[PDB]
């Protein structure tokens, strides 16, 4: 049917090969048209190991972790250490609700084991160095959204919003 | 197009369904599509048609039909070959209307009325601008039910639609369908403001009280006074001017200075009169309209470009818009306030104007702000939406309600956070240090707050007891007596205002100052003061003890020839030689009956040394003691903001609430039920064997496109004539049609358009009308209108039969006339017309009998309060279809210092499914009403009231039915002085229990104890 | 560290006509504040340790002279922790398990967020479990008539407790939370007592996160205010902001200040913190870490329980 | 508290009228509910109880048409107007007692039964006076009110 | 501290008590008593207070600027006052019973609840700290009652059972040891639970209607009917005077609250209604 993936979006250079489908259908739950982006799905509960950051399952509910939405199920190599799940488009927190949903999704989400042998001290981090902010424009939104560089020409507006909107927690073990 | 759009609001004549399928044939035959000719026709002397692309589209997307009687036999009109004009009701689908020999006929009756508008519209000197417009959009109609003409019904197919409607919601969209070609930033504007009622419950006197809920009004008019004339008419979406006596006011002044002639306001003046006013007392002889009939939630829709005179620009500009509204508030709040200080400047000498004068010197840095906040959101449509690259584009039914929608939750999106407008102001400076200018006593320990605000620091403080007169020349206020009076006499002592709430008692001893931010753009800021000091137009207006004392006063007025003589040693039987014209219809009814209505029955029969007077007055001459209490009636509507968007949940209050409008599918047994029967009525004729094939074919076996695919049923048989239709594909009759029922079946509403709104806005509009002749029927007087609410004052004894007459008048059914709207079993009838009521939205009263000294912030607080909780937390046994489920609106709550008493009025919870419902709304008061004769005539003995003690429990205890029927009946027997009485309960009244939990008041269970205690309320409130 | 201050009777804070989601039966002069503003917490410490070294001030430099930094201040029953939450003109009381996931009630769909406001308020509220709004009508009597002495009629809502409660307050410096243990004390309003009782509960005392809430009025330095009422989404979620006035100053009988805040209880964005930071930096910013200090402008985080200011 | 009294009256009422047939005998009924409260209440309760069941006439087929109207709903306790009613409002006391536990409802119907323990059961109620003055005030009362009011006044 | 003495003490419905409040929830009641905020009647610290001070300006002319420091001023509050009566907590009502198996016949027993013996705690407990003389043995004797929460309990052996207010029967568990008497009142007092004592005492509250007559023909006049409640005779309520160190407070301690005993409380001093007795809880235990 229909389906999408959830990408983290971290500071550490995990972010390069994780996509394998730009477009799947002709459209992506996260949309950005001419204010910047929306449809952001934060993922509560669960923190990340950035060194190839993935998901570490918390149950600390102070743990939050952010990432874009879209569709395709990744590189086709996996599934047997990621969280493929349907919902019906109600039980996600998903912040920027620009449009709407048809109550059914399936989507995709980059997981990690727990490593249970180390005390989870947690600590997060804010998305800042405009220089990581500009090389990562290019790395998930060009090859995942080919309507940049023609329809939005506020990147300085889509820029501040990365370093103000996404950001999560990290165990720093 | 832009003053070109009339041939929109005049795309069809009125008698649109006589010529359909040749129901008049003589109409086209001596004249030098068929219907289309003499539309073709009467849309002369300006323009042809605009049928290229200006009017189609907009057309189709304003109609919501060509959706739902197929795109195909939406236009083709032989199609079930309708001859019976039919009219249907908008919100039912079961109240109908017989349509007969009453229309105008060919090229020797539609001459009749045609060229009328040419001797008062053509005379005045214009080039061809929009007044004409702005002349078009209001007396249509009053050209047309003046003519006695039946307001026909939009498509012999589907009526639910009168021709008005139909071209006025055609109008509206065409500003979308315009504008959507060069720049593609069509919008749909909306304005709100916050804390109404916050804000009207910040006054005293019922002055400050009158002339807030005329601010909030007039404030949100100029701010389309500046969008009425700046992009003209039929913008204005939801609020509408079909029937707006703020609309009328500002035409009639409009045709003054502009194309002013003077037989024509002669002709119209007196035609806009009857079908919009109503009242003796016109717009003039007050030059203000009476009633603030703004609501306050108000709707634009938007081109999304600017003229600057004969050139508009085609500009984007996509949100330097809503702060040109804001700046727009913020001017008219500055033009008030310059004309104060200027009508303080020409009263340079005179006590409360000597005041002013001072004030609005002493501080202008904090009144530059507007004392009441509004709150705006702007949503946007792009050509994206409304066509495929070029053309009509599918789903295009489906964006305007999902644009609604969005605008909607943006608002409930900023009711989240609620910024009090004194939070605006800046107060650090001053507060902090001796700088706060304070008249009167200056407050030793920084400065004290208002008595009227509450919150803010007042900047003027009158002594309470010293001599109260030296002190005020003492302060540096009063210097002399000939201002001291009226000092004394406009604010009492012992008073603190702050600077809003003395701006209030300003306007409210000067009203006609309000015509600066009334007119809009239209005078210059002294043209209004000037005329106003050429007059003395004093205007008089109701206190607390005045309106607890009509019947008193219509006392002594019956009484007066034997009266006076034992008056006149006290200046009662006195008469005031100047023209006072208060608002208040029972004093215009009143007031040249030898008596000075214009006093202050405070001061003589309610004092605390002369009462003892007036009693030996009144012991003698057969008149009780005046009873220092009135009543304070508030109505509101149940999802009247929630039925612009289609939801269920005014059909069924507390079966379908709101919140389950999120997993609308658990609701699923009951959404069906109502909406595929609304249907399969809605649309007379032929179609109701087409819309019933398909109505369960979505989940019945037929998935997607598969009733379509299978059902060939009768499309195939309205079809195969002679030339009618040249496109043999079949399958359009169905293939969009059933994605049409499963949008409608699968989202549980009914698909928004203008014309949905429009008509729910002339509907409301008639209801106030009618509310408001109502209130004035009885011996009351308003305070507020809005469609979705009303607030007014009025005796205690005229609370219960006004209710009972005003819901069952909400709900479209009468027993007498409405001065014209003579009222039908589900229409207005306004002389030969019928428009559509509200039958199915429910309606809930707020009723406070309060003592005339309380203060009047809280008892309005309370009356809202009572009025919002008690709206979400009653419940009550509602028989759904037969079997009993509970409901959570449509109720009257009654309140006598704390003596509580809810009242339902439905009981049955589709509120309308039947003509003979209309019967048994509101049934309940009839019965207090019934009862109440009885008591007071003598057949029932008083007791009966305070018997009830012991058959509560017995009669609350009881879950069997007709013993609790022999328990009321001989619990009604054994107080029955006649002993035999037929005075019955309604037998269903029986086990009607009522639910009220989470919150400390304390109400009875039952509604026969309710009853008891209702007519307890009523009846202390007379004593 | 933290100070519990129990109510022993009904006590008033005295408010200007701000609270009517209550209906009330009759009419009264003043309501009473449901969590008393921190300068009354504030003033009643100071109370305890006044001098004559006072001097000059105001009423604030001298009083933040006395005490270390308050944090804020919330409703404690048996064991459990109310917490204030306000969404305009409407006030309610709840526990932490219903604070942790409100951002998503925030931002979620338009009935499904509907549905949990309507149950937050009015279902899961436990603020009339707790608070009940006694009135109280007072009269003088002059000797000589022996009846009411005219003009003398004074009615004021009182906040009545139906079980044992106690306001929570965190402080520094147990240098002074030892001259303060077991101490009554007339806890502001018309001559009322409640009882001091310092325990010690370490709690955390910093934490960035998205969304925070109001435990006391955040306080709004005016300069701001033309700038920031313009765009309240940035900053505030759900709540009021309106003006108060600080209170009512015993050193030389004035009433203190008055500026636009964000009542207590109110889901403000952490887009706050920057925006105070990086508007006021100048004497403005001295005095506003002078109003902080008396227990001010303080955040809690939705998810545990820990505290931060604004300025510091 | 007695306000579960109105629905245990009502039960006790609907046996006791669909019990009596003989229209007579209801009335009879109604003037012995209006007659025996105010008694109970002056000259106390074991006096009263005395004069009720002397009145009575306690004979093994009516005390078994009462056994059966306890638990059965058909039950016809016949006899005479004046003396039927007596029975009938006995009942009504017995009803009570049993439905509130102040009596063993076993013990009751089993000394309605052995002539000897008929005379321990009064003796007991004897052991109860004070206790059944308080509690079934409401109860007669309610009695009382359903009454006058269903069976037709004479 | 700014409060160095405390003084509870007892406040005995001589006669009838009447301290109003105007028609506020009238459950059938024109002029209710003030109610504390649970329904049970309390003396508001204001009326407590204000009479108290205006009594003590007659009994004691010549000291009326002792009276003034340490109960505020009347129109010089260039200072506050330096004592402070809390809201007199209801402690024990009087009830009728009909007391079923006992020994030595009642007519009449006090009665109170735990919710009033927790209030009464709570004001002990917070008083104990300044005390010097700590009233260790009445507040053991009132926390060794509420162990038994949730349970009719007498504070005495012969009751076992009783009818209070002739409409309410309890079964009243003794207590399983031996308490001194509270007051000097050979009269048991019963602790009942609660939703039980709430009925006791709420019965236990004379209302009464008044009416007024016409003075010439001996009918009643017009509207001129309405209902009263009373507090009954030998109501006990409970209170603490607080109190800050000024050496005055030492002297109106010394010569003033030593004295005095009786008080007039309350409204409707023409019907008598409002005599009492204040019982300082120092002297006894
Ligand atoms: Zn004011």
């Amino acid at each position: 049917s229909t389906q999408r993936e959830y990408v983290f979006i971290p500071i550490t250079n995990s972010i390069t090969i994780d996509v394998k489908i730009t477009i799947g259908g002709s459209d992506h739950i996260t949309n950005i048209d001419e204010r910047g982006i929306h449809n952001v799905l934060v993922i509560t509960g669960y923190a990340v190991d950035e060194k190839n950051g993935r998901l570490v399952p918390t149950l600390d509910p102070c743990d939050y972790v952010k990432g874009i939405l879209v569709a395709g199920t990744p590189q086709q190599a996996q599934s047997n250490d990621f969280l493929t799940l349907k919902l019906p488009a109600n039980k996600l927190y998903l912040i920027r609700k620009k449009g709407n949903i048809s109550d059914d999704l399936k989507i995709y989400i980059p997981y990690s084991s727990p490593d249970a042998r180390n005390s989870m001290k947690t600590k997060p981090v804010s998305i800042s160095d405009d220089t990581i902010v500009n090389n990562i424009i290019k790395e998930v939104f060009d090859k995942i959204y080919n309507i940049t560089q023609k329809e939005k020409v506020k990147i300085e507006k889509v820029k501040e919003d990365i370093k103000e909107l996404f950001s999560y927690y990290a165990l720093e073990q | 197009f832009l003053d070109y759009k009339i041939i929109a609001l005049l795309h069809d004549p009125p008698n649109k369904a006589w010529v359909i399928t040749g129901r008049a044939r003589n109409l086209t035959q001596q004249l030098s599509r068929k219907h289309e000719k003499v539309a073709k026709y009467i849309i002369n002397q300006l323009f042809g048609k605009n049928y290229s692309e200006k009017v189609d589209n907009a057309d189709k997307l304003a109609s919501s039909i060509d959706r739902y009687l197929g795109s195909i036999v939406y236009k083709e009109r032989s199609l079930f070959e309708n001859r019976s004009i039919f009219l249907k009701n908008i919100l039912l689908s079961n109240i109908q209307r017989d349509i007969g020999n009453l229309f105008p006929k060919d090229k020797s009756k539609l001459d009749n009325l045609i060229l009328e508008y040419k001797k008062l519209l053509n005379v005045i000197n214009k080039t061809n601008l929009i007044l004409k417009y702005q002349l078009f959009y209001l007396i249509y109609e009053l050209v047309w039910i003046d003519s006695k003409y039946e307001n026909t019904p939009s498509d012999t197919r589907n009526p639910t639609h009168t021709i008005f409607d139909h071209l006025y919601a055609t109008a509206a969209m065409m500003n979308w369908i315009l504008s959507l070609e060069k720049e593609a930033k069509g919008y749909l504007l909306g304005i709100d403001t916050i804390g109404v009622a916050d804000f009207i419950s910040k006054g005293r006197k019922t002055r400050d009280l009158w002339i807030s809920s005329y601010l909030v009004s007039a404030l949100l008019w100029y701010v389309i006074t500046w969008f009425i004339e700046e992009y003209g008419p039929d913008v204005i979406l939801f609020p509408s001017l079909r029937f707006n006596q703020f609309y009328a006011f500002y035409l009639l002044e409009k045709l003054r200075k502009e194309g002013v002639s003077e037989d024509v306001i002669d002709e119209i003046k007196e035609l806009i009169t009857k079908y919009i006013f109503n009242g003796d007392d016109l717009f003039e002889n007050l030059k203000i309209p009476p009633y603030p009939i703004i609501p306050g939630r108000i709707t634009l829709i938007l081109p999304g470009l600017i003229r600057e005179g004969e050139e508009y620009k085609k500009v984007q500009d996509d949100n330097c818009f809503i702060s040109k509204v804001k700046e727009r508030y913020n001017e008219g709040w500055r033009k008030l306030i310059e004309g104060l200080r200027c009508y303080s400047e020409r009263k340079r000498e005179d006590g409360f104007w000597n005041l002013v004068c001072r004030v609005l010197k002493l501080t202008e840095d904090l009144l530059q702000t507007t004392p009441l906040n509004i709150r705006v959101k702007q949503v946007s449509v792009t050509e994206d939406e409304i066509f495929n690259n070029n053309k009509l584009r599918s789903d295009s039914w489906k964006i305007y309600d999902n644009k609604y929608r969005q605008l909607v939750s943006e608002f409930k999106k900023s009711k989240l956070v609620k910024v009090t407008p004194e939070s605006r102001l800046k107060l650090f400076e001053l507060t902090k240090f001796d700088k706060l200018p304070q008249i009167g006593e200056k407050s030793k320990r920084g400065y004290e707050f208002c008595t009227s605000c509450g919150v803010l620091p007042a900047v003027v403080i009158m002594p309470k007891e010293d001599e109260l007169e030296k002190k005020l020349i003492d302060l540096g206020i009063a210097r002399d007596e000939k201002d001291v009076r009226s000092i004394k006499n406009m604010i009492s002592p012992g008073e603190r205002l702050c600077p809003w709430c003395l701006v209030k008692r300003a306007l409210g001893a000067e009203p006609r100052l309000m015509r600066i931010l009334l007119l809009g753009d239209l005078y210059s800021v002294e043209k209004i003061v000037n005329e106003i000091v050429s007059r003395d137009v004093k205007i008089e207006i109701p206190s607390t003890s005045d309106i607890a004392s009509i019947k008193t006063f219509e006392e002594m007025i019956e009484k007066k020839n034997e009266i006076c003589e034992d008056l006149k040693e006290e200046e009662v039987c006195e008469k005031p030689s100047e023209s006072v014209l208060s608002m208040w219809q029972w004093f215009n009814k009143n007031y040249y009956n030898g008596i000075n209505l214009t006093i202050d029955p405070e001061e003589y029969w309610f004092s605390e040394k002369r009462r003892r007077y007036y009693f030996s007055v009144f012991r003698r001459h057969r008149i009780t003691f005046p009873s220092p209490y009135y009543a304070l009636v508030r109505a509101d509507s149940d999802y009247l903001g929630d039925l612009l968007e289609g939801k269920l949940t005014p059909y069924l209050a507390g079966i379908i609430d709101s919140g389950d409008y999120a997993n609308i599918s658990e609701k699923k047994e009951e959404v069906n039920k109502l909406l595929e029967e609304y249907l399969v009525n809605a649309g007379s004729g032929s179609i109701v064997d087409y819309v019933k094939t398909v109505l369960k074919c979505i989940r019945e076996n037929l998935n997607k496109c598969s009733c379509a695919e299978k059902i060939y049923s009768n499309e195939v048989a309205k079809v195969m004539f002679r030339v009618n239709v040249e496109k043999a594909n079949v399958e359009e009759e169905v293939k969009n049609s059933l994605e049409y029922f499963e949008t409608i079946l699968n989202e549980g509403r009914i698909i928004v358009t203008p014309a949905w709104h429009v008509s729910i806005s002339s509907a409301l509009n008639r209801g106030l009308l009618v509310e408001l002749e109502l209130v004035n029927k009885h011996k009351g007087f308003v305070i507020y209108a809005g469609g979705d609410d009303l607030l007014a004052m009025l005796p205690v004894d005229e609370v219960l039969d006004f209710i009972k007459e005003s819901r069952r008048a909400f709900a479209g059914f009468g027993t007498e006339k409405l001065g014209n709207m003579c009222l039908e079993n589900g229409f207005v009838r306004i002389n030969n017309a019928y428009y559509p009521s509200l039958p199915i939205v429910g309606r809930s009263y707020s009723v406070i009998i309060a003592h005339y000294a309380d203060p009047l912030f809280f008892v309005i607080n309370d009356s809202y309060n009572l009025l919002e909780e008690g709206k979400e937390i009653i419940r009550y046994r509602v028989m759904y279809n037969g079997e009993y489920k509970d409901a959570k609106k449509d109720v009257a709550i009654f309140r006598y210092q704390g003596l509580t008493s809810v009242i339902p009025l439905s009981l049955k919870r589709p509120i309308v499914s039947s003509v003979s419902d209309f019967n048994e709304i509101a049934s309940i008061i009839d019965v207090i009403l019934e009862l109440k004769k009885r008591i007071d005539e003598g057949r029932i003995s008083v007791s009966l009231l305070y018997d009830y003690e012991k058959y509560k429990h017995l009669i609350v205890a009881s879950d069997e039915k007709y013993l609790t029927e022999f328990l009321v009946k001989d619990w009604i027997k054994r107080n029955s002085l006649r002993k035999h009485v037929e005075f019955t309960i309604d037998e269903k009244l029986y086990g009607v229990r009522l639910t009220i939990e989470n919150y400390p008041i304390k109400i009875p269970n039952d509604l026969i104890s309710n009853i008891v205690y209702t007519l307890r309320i009523i009846y202390g409130g007379e004593k | 560290k933290r100070v519990l201050i129990k109510p022993l009777e009904p006590l008033m804070f005295r408010s200007q006509g701000e609270f009517e989601p209550l209906i009330t039966g009759s009419h009264t002069a003043a309501q009473s504040l449901i969590i008393p503003r921190p300068s009354t917490i504030a003033g009643m410490l100071g109370y305890i340790l006044f001098n004559k070294s006072s001097g000059t001030g105001d009423w604030l430099s001298d009083l933040t002279n006395l005490l270390a930094t308050i944090y804020g201040t919330f409703i404690e029953t048996n064991g459990e922790y109310l917490f204030p939450l306000r969404m305009g003109n409407h006030l309610a009381l709840v526990d932490q398990q219903h604070l942790i996931n409100l951002p998503t009630l925030l931002e979620k769909e338009y009935e499904r967020r509907e549905k949990g406001i309507y149950e937050l308020f009015y279902d899961k509220n436990k603020l009339f479990q707790i608070i009940n709004h006694q009135d109280r009508i007072g009269i003088s009597i002059d000797k000589s008539t022996r009846t009411v002495k005219e003009h003398y009629l004074y009615s004021a809502r009182y906040l009545a407790f139906k079980k044992e409660v106690n306001y929570v307050i965190f402080i520094d410096n147990d240098a002074i939370s030892d001259k303060i243990n077991g101490k009554i004390v007339n806890f502001g309003g018309e001559n009322r007592i409640a009882k001091l009782e310092v325990d010690d509960y370490k709690v955390d005392t910093s934490i960035e996160e998205e969304y925070y809430l109001a435990l006391s009025p955040i306080l709004i330095p005016d300069e701001a205010l033309d700038n920031f009422l313009d765009n309240i989404s940035d900053y505030v979620a759900m709540g009021k902001v309106d003006k108060i006035s600080l209170g009512f100053d015993i050193a030389n009988t004035k009433r203190k200040e008055m500026l636009t805040a964000i009542l207590e209880g109110s889901i403000v964005k952490r887009s706050i913190i920057d925006f105070i930071k990086n508007e006021i930096k100048n004497d403005l910013r001295y005095r506003f870490s002078k109003y902080e200090k008396i227990g001010y402008n303080t955040l809690m985080s939705l998810c545990k329980l820990a505290l931060r200011k604004i300025l510091s | 508290l007695y306000e579960e009294d109105y629905k245990l009256a009502l039960e006790a009422f609907k046996k006791v009228f669909n019990a009596l047939t003989h229209y007579g005998a209801k009335q009879a009924f109604r003037s012995r509910a209006r007659d025996l409260v105010e008694e109970i209440y002056n000259s106390g309760f074991i006096p009263t109880f005395f004069y009720i069941i002397s009145k009575a006439e306690l004979n093994s087929d009516s005390l078994d048409s009462l056994i059966s109207l306890f638990s059965s709903d058909n039950a016809i306790l016949r006899g005479s107007d004046e003396n039927v009613s007596y029975s009938a409002y006995l009942f009504i006391i017995l009803y009570y007692l049993i439905k509130r536990g102040i009596i063993e409802q076993k013990f009751l119907i089993q000394a309605l039964r052995c002539e000897k323990t008929r005379l321990d059961l009064i003796d007991k109620l004897y052991n109860l006076a004070p206790i059944i003055s308080a509690k079934i005030r409401t109860y007669l009362l309610a009695i009382k009110r359903l009454s006058e009011a269903l069976i037709e006044a004479r | 501290p700014y409060y160095a003495f405390a003084e509870p003490f007892f406040i005995h419905a001589i006669t009838h008590l009447h301290v109003g409040s105007g028609s506020s929830v009238e459950e059938e009641i024109a002029l209710p008593f003030q109610r504390d905020e649970l329904g049970y009647p309390t003396i508001y610290a204001s009326s407590l207070k204000g009479a108290i001070k205006s009594f003590l300006l007659k009994e004691f002319p010549d000291k009326r600027d002792v009276i003034y420091k340490v109960l505020g001023e009347d129109e010089n509050p260039e200072e506050a006052s330096l004592g402070t009566f809390l809201d007199a907590i209801l402690f024990a009502i009087p009830s009728r019973i009909i007391e079923i198996d006992s020994a030595k016949p009642y007519v009449w027993v006090y009665v109170t609840t735990y919710e009033l013996l927790k209030k009464v705690k709570l004001y002990l407990d917070s008083i104990s700290q300044l005390s010097n003389a700590s009233f260790s043995n009445l507040k053991n004797k009132i926390d060794t009652i509420l162990a038994k929460e949730g349970k009719n309990i007498t504070l005495d052996s012969d009751l076992k059972s009783a009818i209070l207010n002739e409409d309410f029967y309890v079964e009243l568990e003794a207590l399983n040891n031996k308490i001194p008497s509270i007051i000097n009142a050979g009269v048991p007092l019963l602790v009942l639970e609660d939703s039980i004592g709430r009925e006791v005492i709420n019965r236990s509250l004379i209302r009464v209607r008044r009416i007024r007559i016409d003075r010439d023909k001996k009918v009643v006049e017009t509207g001129g009917l309405w209902s009263e409640e009373y507090v009954p005779m030998k109501t006990i309520f409970f209170s603490v005077l607080l109190g800050k160190e000024s050496k005055e407070s030492a002297i109106f301690a010394s010569c003033i609250l030593r004295n005095l005993r009786y008080v007039i409380l309350g409204g409707k001093e023409t019907i008598g209604k409002g005599i009492v007795e204040l019982r300082w809880v120092k002297d006894v235990i």
